[PDB]
């Protein structure tokens, strides 16, 4: 019978690429 | 082909499917972001293809 | 017996959004 | 669901699919595309997830 083990142990780390300097509102600008 | 809706059985609006392969949005990200509107999702969205 | 016949003569027009001042150079700078 | 690939009839590596819904490529709209680099594309399309 299968149980319901917990979870991996993920070692966990933070990737983040950081949205910056809001240049969304700039589209299409000089 | 020849085909009109509703002209055979097999042509009938319930039995006809549509299927479209892609895989990009380029028009959101670069030409209609430069404003959005209020046909940006609709014109936009790879779901209305 | 359906034959090849010229396709619809559609009353074609431009429409367009050009892309302009080469913002996707600049993303992220101030 | 103590799935081990290989280890029965129905489970054999190539008798497995994988579909997945998604809608969007908002890292590539956004994050990945501030420096563009040698993983844009098999880091933001969806076809990889």
């Amino acid at each position: 019978k299968v149980l319901e083990l917990p979870a991996y142990g993920w070692a966990l780390k933070n990737y983040w690429l950081q949205y910056v300097n809001d240049w969304s509102l700039r589209k299409g600008d000089p | 082909a020849g085909v009109v809706p509703n002209r055979t059985s097999s042509t009938q609006k319930n039995r006809v499917g549509v299927w479209y392969g892609a895989t990009s949005n380029d028009w959101m990200e670069t030409n209609s972001a430069q404003n959005v509107d209020t046909y940006f999702i609709p014109g936009g969205n790879r779901a209305f293809i």
